[PDB]
């Protein structure tokens, strides 16, 4: 008898505790149902999966640089000296049963961990959802991109390799010897002695698996708590205004979709982890200070750092006595990049002066300048991403290496600016484009009048007609126009049989002006509460 | 505008939950069963639809499960029968997972997208400014226990309070960071002059007056005798070889007191080295560097691999071009000049090894960098 | 019974206090101050005392800070100036840090017991049985959800989401659990019988028939010839030594090759041995196992170390007790008898070691235990 | 030394004396036999962060 | 948290090479090997595992 179990067991609950009006409280929590809003999602749950795959291989893996030779299975390196981490993840990889495929997961997962959060802020900055009542939310998720930025890092650097083991020793050791006055210091801290210092590895694998993570979590929980107490904002529509959250509930739809979106991205990451090899460490000798690669890239969240080292012109300083190395510019433009990003809500209400409690989005378009500087900052970013991709590209696209170099550095300085041009334009242009259409209707085939031969477009329009031909044109609420009658009432209707057989006509009948009733009861209900809400 | 105290007995489903949306300020507006009409046959293939997806889900789950226990897993060698078995194994591992749990989603995504009703519930949103009560009510609660503990009324309380809990957490946070403060100047590493600095001497730093250092070759064999003598006629014009600062103390692996020492040559960050033949031909556009003319031994060149730019070593020897090239950042050091950079992000060129010939003709240090040899920081260039 | 909308403006702190008290249940009774006369001096004695309590945890931090920064840590070899500085280096750390923050604990703590106000609030608990109301909208919401959702009607998808969600799962916890199991049965140590399994096979396994395995023992020298052989005429009677299955082949320590074997043997759990010199006295109180008869040597009795009981070593040794003694769980086995178990937890005997003497007189094994060594599991006495 | 054997004594005889799985769960723990080379750091995830957690 | 950020968890075999004299050159395993730098050769790491156990 579940049902009875299920009622016993929830009686229980609700006399041991009380959480009758809090669990109501969360199942009718209403949710934007926007697939822009699922981008958060997509990094919470790709979290998910390193969690989950970090414990597994970490069930396997020995952080240590004490130098070991081989004699495992891989034949290519036998008897060659070679970290206990090295070894470890070549143990992972080769002589535990699908140790391979949970570190390819893992790794794919932190890719598209770093990838989502890319997008979700994307999301977040282009629609204005840091205003007012979410500066807070948009700084702690500044600071949880630059954490998965660095974890990552030292994450594909935990397995000493040649590839990692060179990306430290360029990033972490020259440019922290790099800074003016306690650049050494900080090195010597940091690897507790010269860069080869038999902690660097122990000390990565900590803040790797315990102490970034933890953070992480915690910034992750109080982001999610952000958003579910100050109520999802939503974008311009119908019945949606400042004070009110239109969606689904969390119990019934919201729920499913979350946890079937989940199982999606868990499946996507889990096909990549299987058919696409990601770090294949075997191939990548132990790391040595005198072996290289042409390669030499970080993963690609880390790239446009690595690319900004690439572009910057060699400028170094000599001041008395000392140096201030290149490495020292780009450790300042780092911060600048950080700074600014986690300071721009602040930046943007001063600049503007928007004190309002905004829980409308805006639409990029509808935000010219804003989306000028994000398609700006876009286009520096891939930028530096190409500049430190530039061997590569050089390699295979037939381009110079200092061709590559110096359409980096030009490029950034000239390619922002061509893109921040671009997007302010194409902004403009898509805003004239939603008031062509809220002031003439949708646009549809032509048609040639009867008595002269002019040409008319036969527009549809979206609004009451005035008397003669032409509509009262409408007023813009910031919500999108639909501008193909495609998506209007237009076209809809195909038998709705099956693939390869009909069905029979009553039924037909039936199902679809069932439909057609149930569209017509949602519009008229969301009109219904649109106009109750102001008349 | 009740409780609703008995009337809850007969209330239906339906009115309930209209109450709890009303309780919690969500109308549910539309909410519509997707298949009013009974007994159609759409709705049946779109159960069946939906039963296919979760099924399939099921048999590549079960296929994950059979895959994993009973397939040729393990590496196998290479050209071996089973390489390819073992090559397609992980894929298979991965996309039966893949594909079992994305066909659960994709299932559960219909089943939302098709059978659970479709609803635009709409929540009254409160945001911002808690009424004036509950700010008023907080505020005072705040105020009447900072006031009422007396706090800013005991001036020595709140000045000694301040005290303690300042210097209780300078001397936590310095005990905390002490550990791991170190004195990148501390003389510890042994040398002719004293022990000096780590950032100062590398292996190529003469332990005592006059120590014999070998441009040993690091030769691949796994573990014995990695490192062997060299001589200048190994070398031909444009060719480079990577040399390291082999001792005579420092022999074969075979030991246990070597093998550590000659894992420290071979890990050593500023160890290695590049010795390029210059060609004869190009020996004419070779420009010296000051105190470096003589470094030279004949058309024999010894530069430090590290690139002077964040170390990374600088092992893309070019002839006909004579450009040493770092991949890590590609900067071009001219190797015929004194090997300056002449692209890329390094500014100062590479440190140039003195090498000669000793007795029985074979290459060896004929002194130390007169630069440090890493990357650059900021004791440097005095 | 009014949301107060415009009083607040004049209700004062303690009014809007008692009103937070009534909107979350709590009546604060008793809110009194410790101080109602002004001007007293015992009044100023507890701000003194509460300041001074403050003050020496802020001289104790700023002591913890100038300890940690400057005093003579660091290890000092032995009677060494500074030793005594050192022994209490440590000591000082701690006992600054706590008595800074135990002060400032033990202020706070008056702080709160002499000055903050001394209330006896009582709140109102609601617990159990959220009010019908609650319940019931919740359960109608949930039935709503479920039955809505048009499951527990649709039995192919009831049915296949249940066996792709268990497929699934097994499929995956099957793929994480497998790559730690490992059979413990897998013929892995090669033997003169072939490949055995690790349990049945220890260091004194002949790796080829004939092979001698001496009885070295382990002196204590720093890694260079760890393990000597040995002779017969080294023990006396009443001596115990602990021997390790020492090969030709396993010379010293000085080779790379070498210094792994051995770690190997020293490390082999079950390799450790202990021989006992019976006294000739005693030799006439020996019982003997089945086929253990002929193992000892004159009075020469080799006995695996490993406890038959958790496999801690059996180190300690009674002579004219003849009881080998294991500290793990104070099990004693009487060496004069074959090494059973004469109390404690251990009920099998120790393993005994054929042993004699090849050419030249040195100990080796004589032949394999009879049975494993190590301590029992499932797969034994068969 | 104190706690290795610590170690020795329950961690790998009671989980190797257990009948049925004994064996199989004290291989599966320690990769193998008892001073199997990847204990401490199985021990040091557990005792950092999956057990803390 | 401070002593995760000196520990090394590893049966990689070592001679100490450190600083206890009462123990030099003796075959050590990694983990040993750091919990004795952490007791000798880092400053208040002697107090920090100590105050953690
Ligand atoms: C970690 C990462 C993973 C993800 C985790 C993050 C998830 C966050 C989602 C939040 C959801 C939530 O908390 O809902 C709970 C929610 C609590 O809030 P509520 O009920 O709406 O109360 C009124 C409002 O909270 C009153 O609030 P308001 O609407 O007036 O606005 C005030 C708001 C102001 O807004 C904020 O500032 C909120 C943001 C908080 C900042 C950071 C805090 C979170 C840090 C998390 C760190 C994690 C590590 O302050 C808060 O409410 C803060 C609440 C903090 C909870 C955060 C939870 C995490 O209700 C429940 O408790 C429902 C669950 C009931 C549980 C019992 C079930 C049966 C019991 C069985 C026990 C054993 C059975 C054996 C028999
Ligand atoms: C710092 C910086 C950006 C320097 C400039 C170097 C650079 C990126 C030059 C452009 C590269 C191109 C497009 C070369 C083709 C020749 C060329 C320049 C033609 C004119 C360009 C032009 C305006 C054409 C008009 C039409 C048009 C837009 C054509 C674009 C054609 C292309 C290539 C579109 C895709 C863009 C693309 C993928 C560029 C390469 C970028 C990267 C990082 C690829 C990474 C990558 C590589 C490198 C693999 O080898 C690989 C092997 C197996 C699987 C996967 C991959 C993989 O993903
Ligand atoms: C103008 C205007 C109106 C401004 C608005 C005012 C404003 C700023 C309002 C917001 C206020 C803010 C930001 C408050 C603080 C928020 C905060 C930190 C809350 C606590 C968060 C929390 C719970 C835990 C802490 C998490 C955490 C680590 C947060 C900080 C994240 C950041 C900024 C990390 C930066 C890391 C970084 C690069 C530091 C520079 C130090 C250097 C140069 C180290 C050397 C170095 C290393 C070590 C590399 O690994 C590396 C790798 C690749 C390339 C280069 C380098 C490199 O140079
Ligand atoms: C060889 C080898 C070892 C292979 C294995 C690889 C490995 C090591 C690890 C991965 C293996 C595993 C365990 C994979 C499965 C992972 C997993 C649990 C998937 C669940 C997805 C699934 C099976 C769905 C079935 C379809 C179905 C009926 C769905 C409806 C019922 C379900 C499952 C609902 C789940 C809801 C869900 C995702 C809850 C997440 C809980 C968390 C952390 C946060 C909740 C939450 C969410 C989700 C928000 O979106 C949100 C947005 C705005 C504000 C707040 C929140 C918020 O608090
Ligand atoms: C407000 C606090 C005021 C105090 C300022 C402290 C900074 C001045 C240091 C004074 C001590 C220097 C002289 C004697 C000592 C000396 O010569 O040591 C030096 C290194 O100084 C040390 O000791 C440790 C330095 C202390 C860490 C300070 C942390 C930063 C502070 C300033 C921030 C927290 C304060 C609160 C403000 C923030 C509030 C929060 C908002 C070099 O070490 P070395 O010779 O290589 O030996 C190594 C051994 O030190 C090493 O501990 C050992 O572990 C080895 O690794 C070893 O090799
Ligand atoms: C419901 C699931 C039904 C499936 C039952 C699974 C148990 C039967 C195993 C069938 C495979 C055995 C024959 C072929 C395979 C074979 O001979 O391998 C053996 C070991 O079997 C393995 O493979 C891995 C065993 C699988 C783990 C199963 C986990 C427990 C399950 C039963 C519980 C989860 C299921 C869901 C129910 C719970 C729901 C939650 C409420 C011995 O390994 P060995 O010869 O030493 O080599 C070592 C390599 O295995 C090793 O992976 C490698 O990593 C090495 O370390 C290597 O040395
Ligand atoms: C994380 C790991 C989790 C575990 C997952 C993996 C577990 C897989 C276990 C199944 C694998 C196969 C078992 C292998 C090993 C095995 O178990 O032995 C068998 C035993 O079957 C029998 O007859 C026993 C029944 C007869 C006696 C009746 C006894 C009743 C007892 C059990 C009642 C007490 C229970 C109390 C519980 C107390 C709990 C304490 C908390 C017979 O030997 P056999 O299968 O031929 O294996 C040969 C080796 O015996 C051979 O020494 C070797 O040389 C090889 O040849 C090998 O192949
Ligand atoms: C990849 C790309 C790089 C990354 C880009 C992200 C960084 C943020 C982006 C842009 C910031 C600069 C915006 C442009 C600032 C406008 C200047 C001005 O002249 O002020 C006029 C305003 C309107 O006044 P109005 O009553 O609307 O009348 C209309 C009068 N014609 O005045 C004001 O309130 C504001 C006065 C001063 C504001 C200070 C803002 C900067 C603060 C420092 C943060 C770092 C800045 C980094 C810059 C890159
Ligand atoms: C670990 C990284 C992150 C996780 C797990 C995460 C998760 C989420 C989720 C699930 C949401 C709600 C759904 C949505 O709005 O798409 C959200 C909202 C938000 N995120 Fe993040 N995000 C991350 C990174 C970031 C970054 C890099 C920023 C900058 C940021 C700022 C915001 C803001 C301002 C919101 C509020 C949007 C709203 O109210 O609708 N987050 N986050
Ligand atoms: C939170 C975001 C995380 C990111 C972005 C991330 C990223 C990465 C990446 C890219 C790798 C390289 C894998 C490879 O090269 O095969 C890695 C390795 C590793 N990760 Fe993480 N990780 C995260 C969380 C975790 C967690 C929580 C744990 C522990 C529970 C963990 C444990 C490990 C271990 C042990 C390795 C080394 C395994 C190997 O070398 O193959 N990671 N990480
Ligand atoms: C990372 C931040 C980088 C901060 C650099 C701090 C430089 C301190 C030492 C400068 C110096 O005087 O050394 C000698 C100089 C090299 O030679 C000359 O006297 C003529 C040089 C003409 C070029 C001047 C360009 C100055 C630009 C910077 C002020 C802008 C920094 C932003
Ligand atoms: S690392 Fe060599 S040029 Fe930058
Ligand atoms: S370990 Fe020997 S008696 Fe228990």
């Amino acid at each position: 008898d579940f049902a009875k179990l299920a009622a016993a067991q929830g009686d229980a609950i609700d006399s041991r505790y009380h959480p009758s009006a809090a669990v109501r409280r969360q199942l009718n929590k209403v949710f934007p149902t926007h697939w822009s809003f699922l981008l958060g999602e997509i990094a919470l749950y790709s979290f998910i999966i390193l969690l989950l795959t970090g414990v597994w291989l970490t069930l396997f893996f020995d952080p240590s640089m004490a130098h070991v030779t081989y004699d495992g299975v891989y034949q290519p390196l036998r008897g060659v000296q070679m970290s206990r981490a090295y070894e470890t993840a070549l143990d992972i990889s080769f002589e535990v049963r699908g140790g391979l495929f949970v570190r390819q997961v893992h790794h794919w997962a932190a890719l598209m961990f770093a990838a989502s959060i890319m997008v979700h802020l994307a999301r977040i900055f282009f629609t204005g959802a840091f205003r007012r009542p979410r500066e807070a939310n948009w700084v702690i998720g500044s600071l949880l991109l630059i954490l998965a930025m660095f974890e990552g890092f030292f994450g594909y650097s935990l397995p000493d390799d040649l590839l990692s083991g060179t990306g430290i020793r360029a990033a972490l050791s020259g440019i922290t010897m790099g800074i003016p006055v306690i650049g050494t210091w900080m090195h010597w801290a940091l690897f507790g002695g010269d860069f080869p210092g038999e902690i660097l590895i122990p000390r990565l694998y900590a803040l790797h698996i315990l102490l970034i993570p933890g953070i992480i979590l915690a910034l992750i929980g109080a982001h999610l708590a952000l958003v579910w107490f100050q109520k999802h904002t939503q974008f311009p529509g119908p019945g949606r205004t400042e004070t009110n959250v239109v969606g689904v509930r969390v119990m019934p739809v919201f729920a499913v979709k979350s946890g079937a979106f989940f199982a999606m991205i868990t499946g996507v990451l889990g096909l990549m982890g299987g058919l696409l090899t990601i770090n294949p460490i075997w191939n990548l000798g132990p790391y040595k200070p005198s072996q290289v690669s042409a390669g030499s890239q970080p993963d690609f969240y880390m790239m446009w750092t690595d690319g900004l080292i690439r572009l910057w012109p060699a400028w170094e300083f000599y001041p008395f006595g000392h140096t201030i190395p290149q490495g020292v510019w780009v450790a300042v433009g780092m911060g600048l990049v950080f700074a600014l990003l986690i300071a721009y809500p602040f930046i943007e209400k001063k600049v503007t002066g928007d004190d309002a409690h905004h829980n409308l989005l805006q639409r990029p378009r509808d935000v010219p300048v804003r989306t000028a500087i994000g398609s700006m900052a876009i286009a520096l970013y891939l930028l530096l991403t190409f500049a430190c991709m530039n061997d590569i590209i050089a390699l295979k696209f037939h381009i110079s290496l200092n061709a590559t170099t110096w359409i980096g550095r030009i490029g950034m300085v000239v390619l922002p600016a061509i893109v921040y041009f671009v997007a302010y334009r194409w902004a403009i242009s898509l805003q004239r484009s939603d008031r062509e259409v809220l002031e003439h209707g949708v646009e549809t085939g032509i048609i040639k009048r009867l008595p002269h031969g002019a040409y008319v477009e036969l527009h549809q329009p979206l609004g009451p007609v005035d008397e003669h031909g032409h509509p009262i044109p409408l007023e813009y609420a910031g919500a999108p126009l639909p501008k193909r009658m495609n998506k209007l009432g237009s076209g809809g209707a195909p038998g709705t049989g099956s693939f390869l057989f009909p069905d029979p006509a009553v039924e037909h009948e039936a199902l679809t002006e069932a439909a057609h009733a149930s569209e017509h009861k949602s519009l008229t209900a969301l009109k219904e509460h649109q106009d109750r809400i102001h008349g | 505008g009740q409780p609703t105290d008995a009337e809850l007995a007969e209330m239906s489903r339906e009115e309930l939950v209209k109450l709890g949306g009303k309780i919690d300020g969500v109308e549910t507006i539309f909410k519509e069963p997707r298949w009013p009409v009974p007994g159609t046959k759409a709705e049946k293939r779109t159960e069946r639809l939906v039963a296919y997806w979760l099924m399939l889900g099921g048999l590549s789950g079960l296929a994950l499960l059979l895959v994993f226990l009973f397939w040729p897993w393990e590496y196998q060698p290479f050209g071996s029968e089973g390489e390819f078995l073992y090559s397609l194994a992980t894929p298979l591992y991965g996309l039966t997972f893949g594909l079992s749990i994305l066909s659960i989603g994709i299932g559960a995504v219909l089943f939302q997208k098709k059978f659970i009703p479709e609803e635009i519930s709409v929540q009254d949103r409160h945001d911002g400014r808690s009424p004036e009560v509950h700010r008023k009510t907080v505020a005072a609660n705040l105020t009447d226990a900072l006031e009422g503990s007396t706090l800013k009324r005991r001036k020595v309380i709140g000045l000694s309070l301040g005290i303690g809990l300042g210097a209780f957490g300078a001397g936590t946070l310095v005990a905390f960071i002490g550990g791991l403060i170190k004195n990148p100047w501390k003389p510890v590493v042994p040398t002719a002059e004293g022990k000096k600095a780590v950032l100062w001497t590398s292996g190529w730093t003469p332990r005592f007056k006059g120590e014999t250092i070998y441009l040993a070759r690091a030769t691949g064999r796994p573990g014995e005798s990695p490192f062997v003598k060299m001589r200048p006629e190994d070398i031909d014009a444009g060719g480079m070889e990577t040399v390291f600062p082999w001792r005579e103390s420092d022999g074969d692996g075979t030991t246990v007191e070597s093998e550590h020492k000659l894992t420290e040559i071979a890990m050593g960050v500023r160890n290695p080295v590049m010795l390029i033949r210059i060609k004869p031909a190009d020996m004419h556009r070779v420009i010296k560097r000051k105190g470096q003319e003589s470094f030279n031994f004949g058309e024999l060149f010894a530069y430090t691999k590290v690139c002077s730019h964040l170390g990374c070593p600088s092992s893309l020897y070019e002839q006909q071009t004579y450009r040493i090239l770092c991949p890590c950042h590609q900067s071009q050091f001219d190797a015929l000049e004194f090997a300056k950079p002449i692209f890329g992000p390094a500014a100062r060129a590479l440190a140039q090894l003195p090498i000669t010939i000793d007795e029985d003709g074979y290459l060896v240090a004929n002194g130390d960098f007169v630069e440090p040899v890493g990357p650059a920081f900021w004791e440097r260039k005095s």
